[PDB]
């Protein structure tokens, strides 16, 4: 799946066939930016700046349901956590990564007061959120689901650090920087710092996609979608060429979305929390309630807390 | 010793007789203890009511007078020591810092005005009775004529003393001491020391040691922001914790998320109140050590829960609604 300002679509992986699979997303007048999918549900997720609001649809087109209308500005980018069915955004003008529990649209606000976010990653299985500050002195962050426990995983040597890509094969985030033009990969903890060989024309890399053994981006400048193998690169094969203003390259496979959490337990869902059930490492949970809840007494309930939280305006 | 004032003749209560030259008592009702200090062995000592739980919470090479502020949880005593100092501390004596020690030879009937958080005290070779803040950076001379001064105590707008001299009880005006009188006439000996009876509520401030010893498995001693474990003077002894439990103090205690118990062995605070005895001690899961429910967001109260195992919380426990 890549996302362009004219629409979104999904080209097949093999070279040979070059057929969308997916109903390409399109209006007028549209900036497309921003992607998820859902194996189970079949369906995508996705930001429309020009619209200033958040949708979801399924590949074939048949439903398209508005996700998020108010608070919403400019999101760069989506995580769906598909155990807990939460999906996480990053709006730059508010500065803010949210949280929306899509069984009920329930909002919530979790890492907050940043610089310039531009993507976002959850890893539900490790309990873990990436994302990525551009902002000089740019920095890739880390914390729980729940926003817990920011730490700065990579905050070193990085110019503009644009997407994100997790290989859930191997563990390793793959990021990419447009400032030094660089395709990097560390450990979820940031050790392992592996830098791949040079991109022969990569000048504003901003998208990143790992399938297989290729290693999938997007280019500003050369307006394609280039291939290169994810071992150290080489192999550099244009999928598409000619898309204006082509931005991120969310993937989809149903093998992503699979396995157990500290969510689905038969009866616990989300952990028996109310609203969120944010799996955080070593496959444990941490309840999590609305803007306007906040947790009881047993962390396991949600209640309301108008006295520290009252409730959101809409205008 | 002591005697009850409605037992008709009352014989002195003998305790802590062991005691040699010796001139301070103070006992602090919010945690019902005496503060009898030794000055021969040159510690200040903590008793029981009834003097069982014997603890030095300092030791200081003259001590006599002794003023407690239980509110405040600060003890304050002088030293009669060269350069006497005027040496405050907690009820745990943690911050022995000498409040007054300059023009100051002999300190005598510390007392405390506590409706304005102020010290008084008389020198008798000074001959003087002076003021200071509690922290000591004011410092103000009440009376500057007397024979001999020796006792002290504050109520009211009064301040009465003792003079060794003229044998009689005085009065002035604690502000300034203006009214300087005789409150007594020239009794046949020489009054050592005056005291106040509160019958009225006195320093009321509510003991944090009464809630399980104050997470204390040894004497507690409500000193500021808390309580302040204390352990006794016989034998060697650690706080563990965070500062709460005598142990052997042998050493080699183990940290972070492993605290140890109060037999010195260490076991994993994980493993602290899992409804066993990890510890050859019970201070692993200890009812002080288990006194409230905070479970942590990460576990119920969800790795063994409803799934058929009694390792996870008791409501989960084998609950599994699953099955
Ligand atoms: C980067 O993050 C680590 C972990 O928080 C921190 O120890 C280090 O000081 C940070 N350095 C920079 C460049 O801010
Ligand atoms: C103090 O002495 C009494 C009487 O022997 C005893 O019951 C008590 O446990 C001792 N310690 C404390 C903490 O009160």
């Amino acid at each position: 799946i890549f996302s362009s300002q004219v629409a979104i679509r999904g080209i097949p992986f093999t070279l040979s066939t070059q057929e969308d699979v997916m109903v390409p997303v399109s209006g007028n007048p549209s900036f497309f930016v921003g992607i998820d999918f859902d194996a189970q549900d079949s369906t995508i997720f996705f930001s429309d700046m020009s619209k200033h609001m958040i949708f979801k649809q399924k590949i074939d087109g048949t439903g398209r349901e508005i996700l998020a209308a108010n608070r919403v500005e400019n999101v760069e980018s989506l995580a769906f956590d598909w155990i807990s069915k939460n999906l996480y955004w990053t709006d730059s003008h508010y500065k803010s990564i949210s949280v929306m529990r899509l069984a009920d649209k329930t909002r919530r606000t979790v890492v907050q007061y940043l610089n310039n976010p531009r993507s976002v990653v959850v890893h539900p299985f490790a309990g873990y959120l990436f994302f990525t500050d551009w902002f000089r002195p740019a920095k890739i962050m880390r914390a729980w689901s729940d926003g817990s426990h920011l730490l700065p995983v990579i905050n070193t040597t990085l110019g503009w650090p644009n997407g994100l890509a997790i290989d859930w094969a191997a563990s390793r985030l793959y990021w990419v920087d447009a400032y030094f033009d660089k395709i990097e990969h560390s450990t979820f903890d940031g050790l392992d710092r592996r830098r791949l060989g040079h991109i022969e024309q990569m000048t504003h890399p901003f998208g990143l996609a790992i399938f297989g053994e290729h290693l999938f981006f997007t280019d500003w400048r050369l307006g394609a979608i280039i291939r290169v193998r994810k071992a150290d690169g080489g192999e550099m094969t244009v999928i598409r060429s000619g898309i204006a203003y082509i931005l991120h390259l969310k993937s989809y496979d149903v093998n992503i979305q699979t396995g157990s959490n500290a969510c689905n337990q038969p009866t616990h869902p989300n952990g028996d929390c109310s609203h969120f059930c944010f799996p955080v490492p070593n496959f444990q949970r941490v309840c999590g309630c609305p803007y306007g809840m906040r947790l009881a007494s047993n962390h396991l309930t949600c209640e309301g807390d108008p006295t520290n939280e009252p409730p959101t305006e809409q205008c | 010793s002591y005697a009850t004032l409605s037992s008709g003749i009352h014989t002195p209560t003998v305790i802590a007789s062991g005691i040699g030259t010796a001139d301070g008592i103070a006992f602090d009702w919010i945690t019902r203890r005496i503060y009898y200090s030794d000055y021969l062995n040159q510690m200040i000592n903590s008793m029981a009511e009834d003097g069982s739980n014997r603890t030095v919470i300092a030791r200081v090479p003259k001590p006599r007078a002794i003023v407690l502020d239980p509110c405040q949880g600060y003890l304050y005593w002088a030293d009669w020591d060269t350069h006497a100092k005027i040496e405050r501390a907690t009820l745990g004596g943690n911050f022995r810092v000498p409040i007054v020690n300059s023009s100051l030879v002999m300190p005598s009937g510390l007392t405390l005005d506590y409706e304005e958080d102020l010290l008084y005290w008389v020198d008798a070779s000074l001959q003087r009775i002076e003021r200071s803040t509690l922290t000591g950076v004011d410092r103000e001379v009440i009376v500057n004529a007397a024979v001999h001064a020796f006792g002290l105590t504050l109520y009211g707008q009064y301040i009465y003393w003792t003079d060794l001299y003229t044998q009689r009880i005085y009065r002035a005006n604690k502000y300034d001491g203006s009214g300087q009188i005789a409150m007594t006439t020239n009794l046949l000996s020489q009054p050592r020391g005056i005291n106040t009876v509160v019958k009225n509520q006195k320093q009321q401030c509510n003991n944090p040691c009464e809630q399980f010893n104050g997470g204390c498995s040894h004497i507690c001693a409500p000193g500021p922001n808390g309580a302040e474990c204390q352990c006794p003077h016989e034998g060697n002894w650690y706080l563990a914790n965070n500062r709460k439990h005598c142990i052997v103090d042998n050493g080699e205690r183990c940290g972070a998320s492993s605290f140890t118990c109060s037999n010195g062995r260490c076991i994993s605070e994980e493993w602290k109140c899992d409804n066993d005895n990890d510890c050859g001690d019970g201070s692993d899961e200890m009812e002080s050590v288990c006194a409230l429910h905070t479970c942590s967001p990460t576990a119920f109260t969800y790795s063994y829960r409803c799934d058929y195992y009694n390792d996870c919380g008791d409501g989960s426990d084998e609950a599994g609604c699953l099955f």
